[PDB]
């Protein structure tokens, strides 16, 4: 898995890659990995795939509470109910989850919440097997406020680098774009990618 | 308490507020930027210490509770509302929004008229704070029921503290500062207070403002406190 | 093993073989490894047999119950949430692989499930000890837009590629087809490529032929 | 390891049982009666593990005294047996199983016939003519296979039981000490207190 | 009295007064509501009456947001109105969360009659004193109506109307149908639906409103929201040249 | 927050009476009129659907309800209490029967596990017994086609044909001068309509009257085609076109 | 070691024209030690019939396990079991105990009294249903009865010759065995009535 | 549940007074079986006798009840009394003795009487049973928990009629046959209807296997209680 | 109006009184007379212990709960037993988990919440004693006045118990005085054995009548009784 967010000038955009393994063998080559807890917070999930679709789907029951009772949560909000599932149950949870989301205050915000259920706010985040590759790309090429063009740029080299190292990474690049317009979904196929 | 009258009423709980009607009086008041807490204290006897039996409540660090009725069943709802501000934070990370908190006390009052092993509370609440969208204040009576107000008084002096507020609410329809709300909040008490002038009482206030307290519940103390004192004697006479 | 699942144009279908083992032995040569959740849901399921009929059952149960109490058609998603999440709780002791597929007023659907609680989307999908042969067939000749013929074409091929290739699977193709408008269509036996020759000989003994040491006849009635 | 055997004849059964109780590199006593008498007309013998053999066995002995007090009446040994075996078959499932195997003995006044019920830990129960627990069986299984009659007296009984007493003192690793033998029959429960040298 | 009228056990005659005690206190607010189904929407309308001006009048509502799609009108005191409001939006969640789908109007209809069942069964649980009409854009059945009472008693509507003055309304409702023939308002946009809710209203009640005076909840496919005064300031506008 | 009526409601009094039972029972009597009857070849249960407004719709309340595919239920007096039994009563066909013998309950059985929940309801602590009486009719292989009738104290019995509710003694009277046991299921539809005309102030139609049958497997209903031995539900709600049909000819 | 193997056992049945038979080894051993010589495994609860493999204190609870409902199933039913609901009602029982299950392999024979129909069916330890029409093996020789039921079995045999096929296939898996033998019974089962006989076999 | 200033339990005597309407029910114990003979509460035509049994359950295939009372009380105890049948079976290998039996059920009802707040089941219980220990045996249970051992017993209506000509017909030789009789006799002598039809009784006799060494519980088909009707000579 | 109305504490009369709350408050009318007051450095409380009999011993009234903190008692003992009792848990679980000495104001609170709890649960009953509590903490003496309804206040002096409403007038008109004897116990005590005179419709005031304590800056709290109060009567 080659999973990652990064803020910008209008917002944030959520990247992944399409491969999930069992083994050596790729169980599907064209899943989803970006997941939706609510209208403008997403989440990459890494790690075990039973966990975080668990974590997710009842992230996603308490945002939808919150917002019946509450009105729209702040990304942080989200945040902070991933991070209590992962740090109670530390011990029988394998689950690294980048949280993204879009509020008109608040603008573009990311957060990560690796293994032992920590939370980090940070201008990007990258995780999944195929992260490691990449910390010297994305530190050296990242920068604040950066265009949508611009992050889009970003993300698809930084992934396609990720794809190119690591064998548990594949398929199609998908990618959210979290933004005060909406929510756009893109694709990118491995024939454009691969000639980057 | 479970129990309807013949006519959809719950007599126990229109008992309930009758401990309410006979006690202290309590206001509260909302300026441009927070809210204003004040309360009568009852000087029964000089032996009484001055300044030592505080009756206004904080609740998390944003929010201000005041009641009358029974003490002790204000002091019964203020725990569980700090356990419910603390279950809030805990899970959501920030500090509970004034109408959710409400709602908290609320429902948890209103459970109170379900059953017929419980009683009603013998209060009635007037409460609020600065949150992410500005000043909130509230009262919550012993059925549970609460609304959002510009300006709240309850116990023996309600219906002159009432009357004081409403013509505030005229004059200003602009906002109204929290250093004004503080001085008015001392007015109306020693206004209310007219009924009990048989025994000298104490006054309290605090306030919750923005710009005063950076948002944060506070109590009015040292120069502040006097010189709204000062402004409520002044005022009477 | 080998079950499979495929998207067409109007709807879903699945299949699957019928052996079932004991290790190296073959017990059954026939059997049925397509149950129903719903009248129009329908599955199929490896590893613990014993798991995959179970959890078939209580959540057809409970999906049944659903649909009285709510007096609406099962929906595949429901039939979903309800595995994943039972199957999650038992953290993999259920040993529940499944696809799941069917149809229901908001259109067709094809999922698969692990026996840990995650689960997948796609138009193709194959589990098994025969998944492998299987999904070689279905990456070799999946396309988007088959005609229901096409479907039921490509999923049988499928099978068969597991029945010749994997040890673990054999016998006969069973299908079941899924369309939008449709009665759900399950058609057992749909192939038969594996007929036992005649034996070279009868074995049938010569009465007598075994020695019984005492004799009487056991009461039934009360 | 303790020896624990049983053989029925025409009219009774017998019980043998070791004397023995040892524990590391010391024989701690000699003169153990590894038995309970149940009821009037129903003796079991009992083997395995240091604590759980004793407290079975009294466990088991109260069940049944308190049933034969509420009823005024005495269990078939049939009944005593599916009784015991059900007991043993929950407790191999509990967080800790009583490792425990028994042989039951008993004269049934109902059909008057002897009956010698076998049954190990796990609540495995058979009926049996002669039976045994433990290594010992290894020995006297072919012996009875081959000296065994179902029309012996119970003196004949007795030969039969001194012939399995013999053979093990005589291919036994261990010292059991001897054996203390019980009759059960019409008349009930009685000790043969000359067996060692008889 | 007897026991008979202070818990939910039967009276000789086979009654339970505390169920119809309940009834009585629905109308203890001297709100009047009304629903009605557009072509692709629902709208609900109620009265809004603030009496005291140290109120805020933004925090007095009678209509709530119970999930994305479903919207719900209580007639009755707010304390009670308020814990069936929290149940339900509990209710909607879990749904969602077990089943994987919307929770449908009807469904969560169902389920807060069956919860206002037992309080009519056991002892210790006083009903709420509220009715509480349900609705939405559903999925599946298109614009809904459903509505609970303290008898646990629920059921769809064409239309319908709750309060002191329900009966007025109900059948001014009841002639429109009568000459439309029809079970809905032929009509496009939610904003002509609202308004003839708002006109009909009028006229069963033979009183003019003002911008403050009025409450209003749409539903549509997939969202269901509450108007602001000036949207309702529009509204009725728009009714104003003509009628 | 907790009981304190962990006492039965239902006691006796000095003359013997459940007072309880009793009152409850006279709260079925005020409730509409339903009724079973039973041919060779099918039961009919039917009932008035008594509208509490013209603005409601009343096909969004049914009063006759499937239990199993083979298993229908009517009832007479408080409609919601019938809705929560109906609701126990498919679950208990699953959870005590479906789940263990992997087929469902026959006919009586499932009729005493309903008996029993409404039994409990008369002894248990804090709690009102169910102000209904029900009638099912269903089949099975082993026992053919039944109707059975099961009160607020959770009696049962098994009738050719009978009625509850309002006019329910003036309705069994017209059934003992009707019934035989040549009758088919047409037959028995027919009658049904009859009696329950003079039951029935207002309009009698499709719309206004609620008719389901026990008859023969449905293939069509079933959902799925396949499997031979899965021949489909023998509970039948007759349609509003249905009834007409047989209303020109009654 | 392992549970199914302690105690040793075969059962096993077969169809044929309007018939049934089951049958089973006489032994019962700990270990490599035979303790007796008369541990039947086939037991029945009306017309319904049930072998049982495995550890023997399994199949001694089973049957009382199944004896008890049975008999209340015929009380509340006002009828007898058919072949057909007991399968499920053995198959769910077993499944109840899917994380402590009992060590058995168990088998069920009959004809159903209401179609005429013969019926078998097998079970692994935590309820899977076997559902084979010609026939089912079980025990510590199921290898070697899969291997003589292959050979010998034909489809509609006469109860005379069903007996002589299932009776020799149960001999010669038992004789390539260590655990099993030890005396066998075998039950020829028609809807009217139904022939037990104790079979003459090798006693090493 | 409490005690009166009398010493009586005020429930228990409640439930006992509600039985007294219920159908009469008869027990009579004979040398060579046991008759047990009830009184349908008055019915309609449209009642389906060939599937009723409100009065005779079979509790195993030794023992059976004849219930006066609450049916659906009736089938709540008869249930839990069948479970205890078959724990004994299992436990022992051996049907359960019929006092054990017996005593369990009406200690069930005892409960009741003493802790929990709950009513009394308004059931009174004859049981009729065979064992190897008293072979043939009646008893009679009632909501007190109380339980009595009898040769002839009637319960319900018109208990104190019906026993009085027991008493006097009654005689320790008699025969089934003879016990038949007298069992429909005085229900006949005691009945509050017209006349004593088929369609108004249930009827059962435990005997001798018809021709075995066994017992045989033999529950009348509505037939059969037509033909003995007339053969005891009451058409 | 106070017919069906008394019945449980879960009930308001139409007037919106607890009336069991208010006959558990006749309880400690009923109880023998205490005083407490305080000066900056000291608190002291003067009670009145009551014998049975002649034969008997006089029972105690005043109670420890640490060694900054103790309470007189008057009303039912038996309720004051399981409120010191909880109060010394208060006070341990305090030093325990935060090394901290509890103040003399959260003590307060935690028996105002616990005595409020039985005011409104059904089952149960009031508690029917009041308290007089004495401590010295980080922000100096300390008197408190419980009643069981929960009401706690803060006074420099106080009485409670029968005929105690002399003793309280008494302190009133010492006010002034009272509260400046610091740096000396034995005034303050002497003040005390003063103020509970003006309680006597009794007698003189004996050595086995006499209960006082005292708590301050350099003095853990302290009980005298006996041969050891002597020197105040
Ligand atoms: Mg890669
Ligand atoms: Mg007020
Ligand atoms: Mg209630
Ligand atoms: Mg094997
Ligand atoms: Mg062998």
């Amino acid at each position: 898995t080659s999973i990652m967010a990064v803020t910008f000038k209008d917002g944030v955009i959520l990247g992944a890659d399409s491969r999930t393994t069992t083994g050596a063998y790729i169980a599907n080559r064209v899943t989803d990995k970006l997941t939706r807890v609510h209208d403008k917070i997403w989440c990459c999930r890494s790690g075990s795939a039973a966990d975080t679709q668990a974590i997710a789907d009842i992230v996603q029951y308490h945002l939808e509470l919150y917002t019946s009772q509450y009105g729209t949560p702040s990304t942080e909000t989200a945040a902070s109910v991933f991070k209590e599932l992962c740090y109670e149950n530390k011990d029988n949870l394998t689950a690294g989850i980048i949280v993204a989301g879009y509020d008109d205050k608040n603008k573009g915000e990311v957060y990560t919440i690796p293994l032992g259920g920590s939370v980090h706010k940070l201008p990007y985040a990258i995780a999944g097997s195929g992260s490691t590759f990449i910390y010297g790309y994305c530190d050296k090429n990242f920068r604040e406020n950066m265009s949508k063009e611009e992050t889009v740029d970003f993300i698809k080299h930084s992934l396609s680098q990720a794809i190119k190292w690591d064998g548990s990474s594949g398929g199609v690049i998908r990618m959210v774009v979290l933004t005060a317009a909406g929510v756009e979904r893109l694709i990118f196929y491995p024939d454009e990618y691969e000639q980057l | 308490n479970s129990v309807f009258s013949p006519d959809g009423r719950n007599f126990q709980v229109e008992y309930a507020v009758k401990a309410v009607e006979n006690g202290t009086t309590s206001i509260g008041i909302k300026c441009n930027d927070g809210v204003v807490f004040a309360v009568e204290k009852l000087i029964t006897s000089k032996l009484l210490v001055p300044q030592k039996n505080v009756k206004i409540q904080v609740v998390d660090r944003h929010i201000g509770c005041v009641y009358s009725g029974l003490i002790p069943d204000g002091r019964h709802l203020v725990n569980r509302g700090r356990e419910e501000a603390a279950s809030f934070k805990k899970l959501y990370k920030t500090p509970i929004p004034i109408p959710a908190f409400a709602d908290r006390l609320g429902q948890y009052v209103q459970a109170h008229t379900l059953y017929n092993s419980v009683r009603p509370f013998g209060v009635s609440t007037i409460f609020g704070g600065v949150d992410k969208n500005g000043a909130h204040l509230y009262m919550l009576e012993p059925s549970g029921s609460y609304w959002g107000y510009k300006g709240a008084a309850t116990g023996k002096g309600r219906q002159s503290a009432k009357a004081e507020l409403e013509k505030l609410v005229d004059h200003h329809p602009e906002g109204l500062s929290a250093r004004e709300a503080v001085k008015q909040a001392a007015k109306i008490i020693y206004l209310a207070h007219e009924d009990n002038k048989e025994k000298d009482f104490e006054l309290e206030i605090s306030w919750c403002s923005l710009s005063e307290t950076n948002g944060l519940h506070k109590f009015v103390k040292g120069d502040l406190l006097q010189e709204a004192i000062d402004f409520a004697q002044k005022e009477i006479n | 093993t080998t079950i499979v699942g495929v998207k067409f144009n109007n709807g879903v279908v699945i299949a699957a073989d019928t052996r079932s083992t004991q290790g190296p032995i073959v017990a059954d040569k026939n059997c049925a490894k397509l149950h129903r959740i719903s009248p129009k849901i329908w599955c199929a399921g490896a590893g613990t047999a014993a798991d995959t009929e179970a959890v078939t059952q209580l959540i057809g149960s409970n999906i049944e119950l659903h649909s009285l109490y709510t007096s609406r058609e099962p929906r595949v998603v429901s039939a979903l949430q309800m595995l994943k999440q039972h199957l999650f709780k038992y953290q993999g002791h259920i040993g529940a692989y499944l696809i799941v597929a069917g149809v229901d007023p908001t259109g067709s659907h094809l999922f698969s499930i692990h026996a840990h609680g995650s689960t997948d989307v796609g138009y193709y999908l194959s589990l098994g000890s025969g998944s492998l042969a299987a999904m070689a067939v279905l990456e070799s000749h999946w396309k988007q837009d088959l005609t229901k013929e096409e479907a039921i074409k490509l999923a049988s091929d499928a099978i068969q590629a597991g029945i010749w290739n994997d040890l673990g699977s054999g016998s006969n193709v069973d299908v079941c087809v899924m369309e939008i408008g449709k009665d759900a269509e399950y058609l057992r036996n749909y192939l038969t490529p594996n007929v036992r020759e005649e034996k070279q000989k009868s074995y049938k003994f010569p009465r007598g032929t075994t020695a019984v040491l005492k004799e009487s006849i056991v009461n039934i009635c009360d | 390891m303790d020896i624990i055997l049983g053989i029925r004849v025409q009219d009774s059964v017998i019980l043998a049982s070791s004397k023995a109780v040892t524990r590391g590199i010391s024989v701690l006593k000699d003169s153990d009666d590894k038995t309970r008498q149940l009821s009037p007309h129903t003796l079991m013998s009992f083997a395995g593990e240091a604590g759980d053999t004793v407290q079975f066995a009294e466990y088991i002995q109260a069940n049944i005294q308190l049933y034969s007090i509420r009823e005024d009446y005495e269990l078939s040994p049939q009944a005593v047996s599916s009784f015991v075996r059900q007991e043993l078959a929950k407790s191999i499932r509990s967080r800790r199983p009583y490792q425990v195997n028994v042989l039951i003995g008993g004269y049934d006044k109902k059909k008057n016939k002897p009956e010698l019920y076998q049954i190990d830990y796990l609540g495995t129960k058979v009926e049996l003519p002669y039976g045994a627990h433990g290594y010992s069986g290894f020995y006297t299984f072919s012996l009875l296979d081959h000296h065994y009659r179902p029309d012996m007296t119970t003196e004949e009984g007795l030969d039969l039981l001194k012939l399995c007493v013999q053979e093990l003192e005589k291919r036994m690793p261990m010292d059991f000490k001897g054996v203390i033998v019980k009759i059960v029959d019409k008349d009930g429960i009685r000790q043969v207190d000359d067996f060692q040298a008889q | 009295a007897g026991y008979d009228r202070h818990i939910t056990i039967f009276s000789p005659e086979g009654r339970l007064y505390q169920v119809e005690y309940a009834f009585k206190a629905t109308n203890q607010t001297n709100i009047n509501s009304l629903a009605v189904r557009g072509k692709d929407c629902t709208v609900v309308i109620s009265q809004k009456k603030v009496p005291d001006k140290l109120l805020d009048p933004t925090t007095v509502s009678y209509i709530f947001c119970i999930s994305r799609t479903i919207g719900m009108v209580v007639n009755g005191p707010i304390p009670d109105a308020r814990n069936a409001a929290l149940r339900a939006k509990a209710e909607a969640a879990e749904f969602r969360y077990k089943y994987g789908y919307d929770m449908p109007c009807d469904v969560l209809a169902k389920r807060m009659a069956n919860l206002s069942q037992i309080y009519t069964q056991r002892a210790y649980m006083r009903p709420l004193g509220v009715i509480l009409t349900f609705v939405s854009v559903d999925e599946e059945l298109g614009p809904s109506i459903y509505k609970t009472d303290p008898a646990g008693y629920y059921v769809g509507y064409k239309a319908t109307a709750t309060g002191p003055k329900q009966q007025e309304i109900t059948t001014n409702l009841e002639n429109h149908f009568k000459k439309s023939k029809i079970d809905h308002i032929n009509e496009e946009s939610w904003e002509k639906v609202v308004e003839f809710a708002i006109t009909h209203m009028i006229d069963a009640l033979g009183t003019e409103f003002s911008k403050n005076d009025l409450e209003v909840g749409v539903a549509t496919k997939d969202k269901f929201f509450t108007l602001s005064a000036e949207n309702i300031e529009e509204r009725l506008v728009a009714i104003a040249e003509q009628d | 927050m907790t009981d304190r009526y962990s006492f039965s409601l239902t006691t006796f009094s000095p003359s013997g009476k459940l007072g309880q039972i009793d009152y409850a029972l006279t709260a079925v009597k005020q409730g509409v009129t339903s009724l079973g009857i039973k041919a060779t070849n099918g039961v009919v249960i039917a009932t008035e659907k008594k509208s509490s407004s013209p603005l409601a719709m009343s096909e969004t309340l049914s009063k006759v309800s499937l239990l199993t595919p083979d298993i229908g239920a009517v009832y007479s007096g408080m409609g919601p209490d019938y809705r929560v039994l109906v609701d126990k009563s498919r679950k208990v066909a699953h959870t005590s029967y479906k789940r263990i013998y992997g087929e469902y309950p026959p006919t009586k059985l499932l009729v005493s596990e309903v008996a029993k929940i409404m039994q409990e309801a008369t002894q248990s602590g804090g709690v009102r017994p169910f102000g209904v009486s029900l009638l099912i009719a269903g089949h099975d292989e082993f026992n053919g086609f039944s109707l059975y009738q099961v009160d607020p104290s959770g009696s049962y019995f098994p009738w050719k044909a009978t009625a509850i509710g309002k006019g329910s003694v003036a309705a069994k009277t017209f059934l003992e001068k009707r019934w035989n046991d040549e009758l088919e299921l047409e037959d028995a539809i027919h009658i049904a309509l009859l009696t329950l005309k003079e039951s029935v102030e207002g309009e009698f139609n499709g719309d206004t009257i609620e008719l389901a049958i026990i008859g023969d497997e449905n293939p069509d209903l079933l959902g799925y085609t396949g499997i031979p031995t899965d021949k489909g539900p023998r509970f039948r709600k007759l349609t509003s076109q249905e009834i007409n049909d047989r209303l020109e000819a009654l | 070691s392992d549970p199914s193997s302690i105690n040793g056992g075969i059962v096993v049945a077969m169809t044929g024209k309007d018939c049934v038979a089951i049958a089973c080894d006489l032994r019962l051993g700990s270990q490599s030690l035979g303790v007796s010589n008369k541990f039947e495994k086939i037991f029945h609860y009306g017309h319904v019939f049930l072998g049982i493999t495995g550890l023997a204190t399994d199949v001694t609870t089973l049957n009382e396990m199944f004896r008890y409902k049975t008999n209340l199933y015929k009380l509340k039913e006002e009828r007898a079991i058919e072949p057909e609901t007991f399968t499920q009602l053995v198959s769910s029982s077993l499944y109840e105990r899917r994380f402590g299950p009992y060590f058995v392999g168990p088998v069920v024979a009959g004809i159903n009294s209401k179609s005429g129909k013969p019926f078998i069916a097998g079970f692994d330890l935590i309820g899977c249903i076997d559902e084979a029409k010609d026939f089912i093996v079980s025990g510590t020789a199921s290898d070697q009865l899969f291997g003589m039921c292959e050979s010998l079995y034909e489809p509609n045999l006469e109860p005379e010759d069903l007996f002589e096929t299932i009776s020799q296939a149960l001999l010669n898996a038992a004789d390539r065995d260590a655990l099993s033998g030890w005396g066998a019974v075998v039950y020829i089962i028609k809807k009217d009535e139904v022939v037990k006989r104790y079979l003459k076999m090798r006693q090493d | 549940t409490i005690f009166s200033p009398e010493g009586r339990l005020y429930q228990v005597e409640y439930a006992l007074e509600s039985i007294s309407h219920a159908g009469t029910a008869i027990g009579i114990m004979a040398s060579d079986g046991i008759v047990l003979a009830a009184e349908r509460k008055v019915t309609s035509t449209l009642l389906e006798q060939d599937t009723s049994t409100e009065k005779l359950y079979k509790l195993n295939d030794k023992i059976a009840v004849a219930v006066a009372g609450l049916t659906a009380d009736a089938e709540i105890l008869i249930n839990t009394a069948r479970i205890h049948a078959q724990n004994y079976l299992k436990t022992y290998n051996e049907d359960i003795p019929v006092e054990i039996l017996v005593r369990r059920l009406s200690d069930i009802k005892q409960g009741y009487t003493q802790h929990g707040g709950l009513r009394p089941f308004g059931v009174s219980f004859i049981y009729a049973g065979y064992d190897d220990r008293y072979g043939y045996q009646l008893y009679t249970s009632n909501p007190s928990g109380n339980y009595t051992g009898w040769k002839a017993i009637s319960v319900g209506a018109n208990t104190s009629a019906a026993q009085t000509l027991l008493q006097m017909d009654y005689k320790d030789d008699m025969k089934v046959d003879d016990a038949i009789e007298l069992a429909l006799k005085t229900l006949s002598k005691t009945t509050d209807s017209s006349a004593l039809t088929y369609d108004r009784l249930e009827f059962a006799t435990i005997r001798k296997g018809a021709n075995d060494g066994e017992v045989y519980q033999k529950i009348f088909k509505p037939q059969e209680i037509k033909d003995i009707l007339v053969k005891t000579g009451i058409t | 109006f106070r017919n069906n109305y008394d019945g449980d504490t879960v009930t308001f009369s139409p007037t919106g009184r607890l009336f069991q709350v208010e006959y558990a408050l006749e309880a400690i009318k009923q109880g023998s007379v205490t005083v407490g007051l305080r000066s900056n450095t000291h608190a002291v409380l003067v009670a009145l212990k009551r014998n049975a009999d002649e034969l008997s011993s006089y029972q105690k009234k005043i109670i420890k709960c640490d060694e900054h903190m103790g309470l007189s008692l008057a009303g039912l003992a038996p309720d004051a037993r399981v409120l010191s009792n909880y109060l010394r848990q208060q006070c341990n679980y305090s030093s325990l988990v935060f090394n901290r000495k509890l103040a003399v104001e959260r003590a307060g609170h935690l028996l105002c919440d616990k005595a409020q709890k039985n005011t409104q649960s059904y089952g149960g009953r009031p508690y029917g004693v009041g308290l007089l509590i004495i401590g010295y903490d980080k922000s100096g003496a300390h008197l408190l006045e419980f009643q069981p309804s929960g009401n706690v206040t803060e006074l420099y002096g106080t009485a409670i118990g029968a005929r105690s409403q002399g003793a309280k007038t008494y302190l009133e008109r010492t006010l002034d005085t009272f509260i400046k004897i610091d740096g000396n116990p034995d005034e303050l005590i002497k003040a005390g054995v003063e103020a509970i005179s003006q309680s006597l419709r009794d007698e003189s005031l004996t050595v086995d009548n006499l209960s006082i304590a005292i708590v301050g800056k350099d003095t853990p709290f302290t009980i005298y009784d006996g041969e050891a109060v002597a020197k105040y009567i």
